[PDB]
């Protein structure tokens, strides 16, 4: 930011861009290194009632694998064929 | 004859040491035999003596340029066996830092790729940007690299106040930095002479050799796990997948540079769409309670004590979970026996298959084209060797 | 025994050998082999050094963490000898030069310094003392090096009566001044391998009867100096006044003194170890 | 519920139907088919079926599992065939994954799958290196991760964590040497398993 | 309450000190024995007992969430003080 | 360009003459003039210049003597005491002159820099007492 | 959604052909690259004057360990061994016994700083904020043995750095 | 004589510590922070520590990462080919004492079992600033050397 | 007891493959000593080869013999292709490991191991 007006022109012209708008060194735009204290929220299970753990226990709803066949019709694919990707409307060609 | 490429460049480089046994005839490479294992540290056996939390830091040290992406893969695998769901703010944070990590990796991949070829100036310009992104890692986790921030259940801590504005400030100017990198390489006839038509791989050969990531997309294969098999909140962000047309080093180089631009595009959406709420699953049998709860509530203290000693138990089962890591498909085959320590943990490193293809990709090339070909695959022997 | 120095482990790097040794002259040729064998079995080694610490770096990997301790000392300062030997159970003296300097002559390194180490070691309560003299030491010798060895050996025996005195022949090894001496330039020699002498010293520490005795360490074969020197050039694909007089001194025969065999060490023929010593420079008749 | 992973019923039906499809077509080798509660389809096959089953899944029009994502082994010492060989495959056409498992013991060779997937070349070398499972008709089967001359297969459950030998540089012989392992601090084994059952849904019969 | 043994070695708050015949004290020769000199047993005994007017009092060590888990201390015995098992502060019913 | 040269000459005067200018140039390899934020009890001086880019906007000029050591040429980062360490590394915005640390009687009054390689270096040892007490035989030969 | 990174067909009109010929013969695209490195020469460097200037850190920074006290001076650690249990590297070794006043305190508290991964799990597991990773990172040593910390070393680190550790904890404890 | 030797050590110590050319083994993670020390923020070159060197032109070897049994012989050979004076800087927990793989069958428990180490830089990884502190600590160690004073008193 | 074989279908087939391995190892020792510049004699190297084959003489399982031959061939290749360094070839001799007491009294003095 301290560069003279001539040097700013010189490096702007050499690079072809306006480097001063997007300096790669940081000045005052950064956040202050001291911040106000946070007050973080709590999750959905912070209830005093209607909150029995057996109604929200993900681990206990896991099950052993379903056995489709054990040694002890139309053809199917493992899933429907993948849909074709559409070309970008933002910038199709680089 | 027979040569052996040096362990590493004379300049400082961070991707591991390789013993490459080469067969040549004149200037031409007749055979490449990569001798790896020089960084094999028995990570997978060590993980079997750790609880599921204790094993998480082992994943920062695999592809130790894409730290949080490796964490996310392991966290998704454990969350899947636990049958729980991380909270939405955690998912947005994980995608936000997933793309920041993708920038970190692609800077390392592209500028060290140029540095090894001898174009060394862009390395210095772009690791000043990596230094600022290390500051983002250290501000959420206290560590510049091995954060151990993403965990099964969400993230360890919430973003410090003021972090998002600083990430916005960095992202504001980053595209110009990519533009300066392209000014040095993209149209440079010397760079193109070193990369164009080097290490061509056909689409079918790429699939059968087990490639993934840019190694597939450089050959025109329209595959990106963030699009086809989305995880976390990747289905709520807009981005384009770069696709190559010639399957060579130059097309893969352009894909990585364009992926960096799309990462900035995704980061812009994460900053604007970050929702409020908690950061880890509100389930004190998986995620430890807040320190204020641990010091006031009997249930909270018990769960804190047990989570930090025995750890949480994972229902028995096995999953293969993979993500679109910056280096390709990074997966884990995680086997649970019902206890609080994993029974088996195989790590699928994208660079393992890629380095296995070096012999194929280098046929009929010069000794210096092997340098470019290991460069375009972006190999980190931390993940190749485990 | 004191509970700290009871042997423990399987005799490896992390084991406890029970030996606490102060090795004077540890930075030289013989010293580096002694420290290596002491650190191999998990001993506490005190290495007093006169030299720049950079010159002691090759000793650091020779022991587990905390097993090699370095100290500064001066040959003319008894207080720096007391500090070094105070906590040791054996003191080993390997001090010496093959030439005299302005500051130290052979009456210093081979008489005054060994006496001071023995005198202080005795006063401090050290149990075992190992002193290195020379096979050909003799007060009638034309070599002042060998004359001082005779006087020092005699004075060490007075000061520390239970000391174990070892009298090696010329020692050959990778860093010797023997085979490397010939390879760089009437008499019978019986050179002895460096590892044989080192094992002899290490067993003298362990063996109870070794106390108070004098040993002579000699190789298995006697060679005429001419043939030995002839052999070096063939194998190698090819100083001072006092040094020359030692190389021309015939290696004494001392059947009345015990040798390597008595300490359980079998002497290594010079033939099996000449290439090792000499390869970098790129079978003589044995007297019966 | 906010903390519970949602169920995907459509993919569970889809993967079940495809599992029966593969079982009906390959009865010579398929021993079991199951789909987990998080919707991963596993085909358990006799080891003789490695090449036919993997070729069918790669080439068949309704399968098209062109990418071998991973190939690994699991050691379960209590089983007569302690080693479980796991193939994880990816179908880009149908945006689906499948896992194919077989088994072997210490002395029984498995057929190399290099003909089906060139990706398998290094994976099988790693399984040989780390578990000691031999693959028949492998172009170049040798150690890949361990040091030259390394004895044993470290990923076996009965291989000690710190091994049997350790390295150091020895000044006497002027080279790196290998000696029996001694540890200044032994690894501290922890018994962490709670004596109370956690998951009734998985209870084994008495 | 640091003190020296006959050999002149400082005794730690844990009571450690190498005895006379111990060779291991050679590690301190030309160096020093690291000893912390703020003995916690002596500092906590300088704190004045607190007088309260209830049978039960709670201690969190001070600082709210920056202290230790909150515990409740019974003060029925009049022959001794109630001590906090986390921080060692003492209480007496008045 | 004339104003650039003027700023260069104001740095000589800003350092109290040429001797103080050459002093900091050879000690710190830098001649910038900042605002003296404060000084600690060991003689270290702390400066700030918010016009500089982040990371260069704060700096310390180390003291020439600390704890009986000559640090005119031998300075290192471990010489900054903890109260100023927080400010210098931008963990906080307030220097200890504005927000002093809480007083505790066990806190070191005298900061010590890195003592490795000196006779004051830390030497590890086991802090536990002997586990097994041996039997001491009688001193009388009753036998 | 996808895009092509390199699917452009060059224009073959004589003007465009001559434009490419000028680029080949006159090295114009090489001249352009020289401009970019020239523009950097006149930019202000990013270097900071270490050790007189320091890299910016945050209160969460995981540096050298320390054992903390209560304001009374009593040790916070109660020998619960949760840090020893969670340590991913098995870098902590603890022994404990009743103190002479009956207090539950450690007799051994070692951290092998060459085993530690500086992960901060111990300070998360600690229920009383006894063990922390402080802000110090400039503590390299000349010997391996100096990095094997015992309880005296760690307590001294706590007394040494408490002024800054307490402030860092005050600035971040509401995120924990 | 005494005066000259003191000033002569001052000169050569100044020269050797002001021109420390490093060979880095970028073995693993820690090599990334090593690269950040060469990057513009810290610019190790400004201290005289050049960017690239070559083993046979190097003064200091920086072991930056995990050393496995498979790599141990090759690292010792590079150390043996370095011309003297040569120094070794052990960077990070893995090279310091094995770190997080200390109990592995395939990891050397500290590079000081293979080569003598002058400085140990703690961290996993040590920050680029921590490594720079260790490098400047090695310069002070060289500044303390007294090769000619010792030689003159032999 | 009907099992899939590796190479050999019986012990006589296996013994043939064993003898070819011995010939290959026997002939390579003189080259190994020279290429690696070992300080052992060719006779010493060949004695070690005999020692290694000898301690597997009791095996009567053809599958186990095939694995022993398979492993032995891999070791030969590592040596032939110079993938092993000097350190690797010399680990068969344990030069730095002091002799271990074998009798009862010697083991009783040193420690508790049998
Ligand atoms: C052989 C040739 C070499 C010998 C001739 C030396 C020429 C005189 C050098 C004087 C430099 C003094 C720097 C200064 O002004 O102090 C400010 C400086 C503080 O100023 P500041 O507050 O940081 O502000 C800096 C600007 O904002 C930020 O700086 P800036 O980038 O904005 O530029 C400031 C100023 C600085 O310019 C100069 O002072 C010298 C200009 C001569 C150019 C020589 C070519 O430049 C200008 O204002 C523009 C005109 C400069 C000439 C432009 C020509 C560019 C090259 C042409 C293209 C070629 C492409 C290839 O004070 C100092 O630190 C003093 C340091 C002195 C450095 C030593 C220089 C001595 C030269 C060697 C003599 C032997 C010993
Ligand atoms: C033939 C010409 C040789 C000229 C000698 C060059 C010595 C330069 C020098 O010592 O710089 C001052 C140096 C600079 O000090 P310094 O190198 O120790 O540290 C400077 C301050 N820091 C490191 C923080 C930036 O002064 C000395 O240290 C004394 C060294 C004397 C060596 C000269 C012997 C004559
Ligand atoms: N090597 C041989 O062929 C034979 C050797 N011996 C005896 O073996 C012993 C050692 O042999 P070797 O190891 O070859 O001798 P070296 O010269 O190789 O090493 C001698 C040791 O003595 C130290 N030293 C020398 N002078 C002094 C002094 N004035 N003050 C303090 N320390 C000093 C040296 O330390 P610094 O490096 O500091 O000088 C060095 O460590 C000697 O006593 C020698 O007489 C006997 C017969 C044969
Ligand atoms: S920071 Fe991590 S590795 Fe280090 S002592 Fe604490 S828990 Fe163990
Ligand atoms: S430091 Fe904390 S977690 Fe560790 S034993 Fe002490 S009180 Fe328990
Ligand atoms: S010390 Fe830490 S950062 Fe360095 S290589 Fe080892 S695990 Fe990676
Ligand atoms: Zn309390």
């Amino acid at each position: 930011a301290s560069a003279t007006r001539f040097i700013q022109w010189l490096r702007n012209w050499a690079s072809g861009r306006d480097l001063q708008a997007k300096l790669q060194l940081r000045y005052q735009e950064i956040s202050k290194r001291t911040q106000p204290p946070p007050k973080l929220p709590v999750g959905p299970s912070h209830k005093l009632s209607n909150n029995y753990y057996c109604t929200r226990d993900g681990r206990r709803e896991a099950m052993p694998p379903s056995i489709v066949m054990s040694s002890q019709k139309k053809a199917v694919s493992p899933a429907p064929p993948i849909k074709r990707w559409e070309l970008s409307q933002d910038e199709p060609y680089l | 004859s027979n040569l052996t490429l040096n362990f590493g460049p004379q300049h400082p480089a961070a991707h591991g040491v390789l013993r490459l046994v080469m067969e040549l005839s004149g200037e031409m490479v007749r055979k490449c035999d990569p001798h790896i294992g020089l960084l094999h540290r028995g990570t997978e056996k060590l993980i079997e003596y750790k609880t599921y939390l204790q094993a998480l830091p082992y994943f920062d040290r695999l592809d130790y340029v894409s730290m949080m992406c490796n964490e996310q893969a392991y966290s998704l695998a454990v969350e899947k066996l636990l049958n729980i769901r991380p909270p939405p703010r955690a998912q947005w944070i994980r995608v936000l830092f997933g793309e920041i990590t993708r920038l970190l990796n692609h800077i390392m991949a592209v500028t060290t790729h140029a540095l090894d070829i001898g174009a060394m100036t862009p390395f210095f310009w772009m690791f000043e940007e990596r230094e600022k992104m290390f500051e983002f890692y250290e501000r959420v986790s206290g560590a510049r690299m091995h954060a151990a921030y993403v965990r099964p259940g969400g993230v360890h801590q919430d973003l410090p106040l003021g972090l998002m504005d600083d990430i916005y400030e960095f992202s504001k100017n980053f595209s110009l930095r990519i533009d300066e990198l392209e000014e040095m390489l993209t149209n440079n006839r010397i760079w193109r002479n070193r990369t164009v038509d080097i290490g061509i791989v056909t689409a079918e050969d790429a699939l059968n050799y087990g490639f993934s990531g840019v190694m597939l997309r450089g050959s025109g294969i329209q595959w990106d796990l963030r699009k086809t098999q989305p995880y976390d909140v990747y289905d709520q962000v807009e981005f384009d997948v770069p696709i190559g047309s010639r399957g060579d080093c130059y097309d893969r180089y352009l894909c990585r540079v364009e992926e960096m631009r799309q990462s900035i595009r995704i980061i812009s959406q994460c900053l604007n769409k970050m929702p409020p709420g908690e950061i880890k699953v509100d389930d004190a049998k998986v995620s430890p309670p807040k320190r204020a709860e641990m010091k006031t509530s009997m249930e909270s203290l018990i769960h804190h004590f047990k989570l930090y000693t025995e750890g949480y138990q994972v229902p028995p089962g096995a999953t293969y979970t993979a993500i679109e890591a910056p280096k390709g498909e990074f997966g884990v085959y995680l086997v649970s026996d019902g206890s609080s320590r994993p029974y088996r943990c195989k790590i699928k490193a994208p660079g393992f298959a890629h380095l296995a293809g070096l012999d194929k990709m280098s046929k009929g090339h010069m000794l210096a084209d092997v340098v470019a070909i290991i460069g375009t695959q972006d190999i980190v022997f931390g993940e190749v060797d485990r | 025994l004191h509970h700290a120095v009871i042997p423990h482990g399987k005799g490896g790097r992390s084991s406890v050998s029970g030996i606490v040794a102060t090795v004077f002259g540890a930075t030289g040729f013989l010293g580096r082999y002694v420290v290596n064998h002491l650190g191999r079995m998990g001993s506490q080694v005190i290495v007093p050094h006169r030299c720049e610490p950079y010159d002691t770096m090759h000793l650091r990997p020779m022991g587990d963490l905390g097993q090699i301790i370095f100290m500064d000392w001066n040959g003319r300062d008894k207080d720096s000898i007391r500090r070094a030997v105070e906590h040791s159970s054996v003191v080993i003296n390997l001090v010496g030069r093959e030439w005299e300097t302005q500051n130290f002559d052979f009456e210093d390194v081979f008489v005054k310094i060994p006496q001071a180490i023995a005198q202080v070691s005795k006063e401090a309560g050290v149990e075992k003392f190992i002193h290195i003299s020379h096979l050909n030491a003799d007060i009638k010798s034309s070599s002042k090096y060998l004359r001082s060895k005779a006087v020092g050996e005699k004075e060490v025996r007075e000061t520390f009566p239970e000391a174990t005195i070892i009298k090696p022949a010329e020692i050959f090894g990778r860093e010797d001044r023997f085979l490397n001496y010939f390879a760089n330039i009437k008499t019978v020699k019986q050179p002895v391998y460096i590892v044989d002498v080192t094992k002899g010293i290490i067993n003298a520490i362990k063996d109870p009867d070794a106390r108070g005795k004098t040993f002579a360490f000699v190789g298995p074969s006697r060679y005429l100096l001419f043939d030995l020197v002839q052999y070096v050039f063939a194998v190698a694909h090819r100083t001072t006044r006092d040094k020359v007089e030692r190389i021309h001194t015939t290696d004494k025969i001392l059947p009345h003194l015990p040798g390597l065999e008595d300490l359980g060490v079998e002497a290594t023929p010079l033939e099996l170890k000449a290439i090792e010593v000499l390869r970098r420079h790129r079978p003589a008749k044995t007297i019966p | 519920r906010p903390t519970v992973r949602p169920r995907n019923d459509v993919a569970h039906k889809q993967l079940s139907a495809f599992g029966e499809y593969v079982a009906e077509i390959l009865p010579k080798y398929v021993q079991q088919v199951q789909v987990s509660c998080f919707n991963e389809l596993e085909i358990c096959i006799h080891p003789d079926g490695v090449i036919p089953v993997l070729t069918f899944l790669r080439d068949h029009s309704n399968a098209q599992f062109k990418s071998l994502a991973d190939l690994t082994a699991v050691d379960i010492p209590t089983r007569q065939n302690r080693f479980e060989i796991v193939y994880n495959l990816l179908s880009l056409r149908f945006n689906s994954r499948i896992r194919v498992k077989t088994y072997t013991d210490e002395l029984t060779p498995i057929e190399s799958s290099v003909p089906v997937y060139k990706a398998a070349n290094w994976y099988e070398r790693e399984i040989w290196d780390m578990f000691g499972v031999f693959f028949a008709n492998h172009p170049d089967l040798r150690r890949i991760l361990t040091d030259y001359g390394f004895e044993g297969h470290p990923f076996r459950k009965d291989f000690p964590l710190s091994g049997y030998v350790e390295l150091r540089y020895d000044d006497e012989v002027k080279r790196v040497v290998a000696e029996p392992v001694e540890l200044a601090q032994e690894f501290r084994k922890f018994d962490l398993n709670s004596p109370w059952e956690a998951f009734p849904a998985y209870r084994q019969p008495p | 309450g640091v003190r020296t043994s006959p050999t002149g070695e400082k005794v730690t708050h844990t009571g450690q000190v190498y005895d006379d015949g111990d060779y291991r004290k050679v590690r301190f020769v030309g160096r020093q024995k690291e000893v912390n000199e703020n003995f916690a047993i002596d500092l906590i005994a300088e704190q004045p007992v607190s007088q309260v007017g209830s049978r039960v009092i709670s201690c969190d060590g001070g600082g709210g969430a920056l202290g230790h888990p909150r515990v409740y201390i019974n003060l029925d015995k009049e022959t001794k003080t109630g001590t906090c098992g986390y921080c060692g502060l003492q209480f007496r019913q008045q | 360009l004339l104003q650039v040269l003027k700023r260069g000459l104001q740095q000589v005067s800003g350092h109290g003459g040429l001797r103080g200018y050459l002093r900091v140039l050879f000690r710190a390899n830098d001649v910038r003039v900042g605002t003296l934020v404060g000084e600690d009890k060991y003689g270290n001086k702390y400066y700030e210049d918010n016009k500089q880019f982040f990371g260069r906007h704060r700096w310390v000029i180390y003291t020439t003597e600390m704890n009986g050591k000559n640090t005119f040429w031998d300075v290192d980062g471990s010489m900054v005491p903890p109260e100023w360490h927080r400010w210098l590394h931008c963990m906080t915005d307030d220097p200890p002159t504005v927000k002093p640390p809480t007083a505790r009687k066990f806190i070191w009054t005298n900061h010590k820099f890195n003592l490795s390689g000196t006779p004051q270096q830390y030497v590890p040892y086991s802090t536990t007492r002997k586990k097994i007490q041996e039997w001491v035989p009688p001193s009388t030969p009753y036998k | 959604t996808y895009k092509y990174v390199n699917l452009r067909e060059p224009s073959m009109d004589m003007k465009s052909v001559t434009d490419r010929a000028a680029q080949t013969l006159l090295w114009t695209e090489l001249i352009r690259g020289l401009g970019m490195t020239l523009s950097y020469l006149f930019r202000e460097p990013a270097t900071i004057n270490y050790p007189f200037e320091k890299g910016p850190l945050s209160p969460r920074f995981r540096g050298e360990h320390a054992l903390r006290r209560y304001p009374s001076g009593e040790e916070r650690c109660i020998a619960c061994k949760l840090c020893e249990a969670v340590c991913p590297a098995q870098a902590i070794t603890i022994e404990a016994e009743p103190r002479a006043d009956g207090s539950r305190r450690t007799t051994r508290y070692d951290i092998d700083m060459t085993k530690c991964i500086y992960c901060g799990f111990c300070q998360e597991a600690c229920p009383v904020d006894a063990i922390v990773e402080g802000p110090n990172f400039e503590f390299s040593t000349e010997t391996h043995e100096e990095l094997l910390y015992n309880k005296e070393k760690l307590l001294n680190n706590g007394d040494k750095w408490e002024a800054e550790i307490a402030a860092n904890i005050q600035a971040d404890y509401l995120y924990r | 004589g005494e005066y000259v030797v003191a000033k002569l050590d001052d000169l050569i110590n100044w020269a050797r510590r002001s021109s420390l050319w490093p060979m880095t083994f970028g073995l693993a993670c820690c090599a990334v922070e090593m690269m950040h020390m060469a990057a513009p923020r810290y610019d190790m070159d400004r201290f005289g520590v050049v960017f690239r060197a070559s083993p046979r032109q190097s003064d200091v070897m920086i072991v930056a990462g995990t050393l496995t049994n498979k790599m141990a012989p090759a690292l010792r050979k590079v150390y043996d080919q370095m011309p003297e004076p040569r120094y070794v800087v052990s960077m990070g927990s893995c090279a310091n004492g094995g770190g997080y793989y200390h109990y592995s069958y395939s990891v050397v428990r500290g590079c000081d079992r293979i080569v003598p180490v002058d400085i140990y830089v703690p961290g996993c990884p040590p920050t680029a600033e921590a490594l720079l502190y260790g490098i400047l600590q090695l310069q002070k160690k060289i500044k303390r050397e007294k090769r000619l004073r010792i030689w003159y008193r032999r | 007891t009907s099992v899939k074989p590796i190479f050999s279908r019986d012990m006589n087939e296996a013994k043939r493959r064993v003898r070819e391995l011995y010939r290959a190892w026997y002939r390579e020792v003189p080259n190994t000593v020279h290429l690696f510049q070992l300080d052992i004699s060719v006779k010493q190297g060949r004695d070690k080869v005999r020692e290694m084959f000898k301690k597997n003489a009791h095996i009567t399982d053809p599958r186990v013999v095939d694995l022993l031959v398979i492993k032995g061939k891999m070791e030969l290749e590592e040596t032939i292709k110079v993938w092993k360094q000097r350190t690797h070839v010399m680990r068969f001799f344990h030069e730095t490991e002091a002799p271990r007491p074998k009798d009862f009294l010697s083991k009783f003095y040193v420690g508790h191991d049998p």
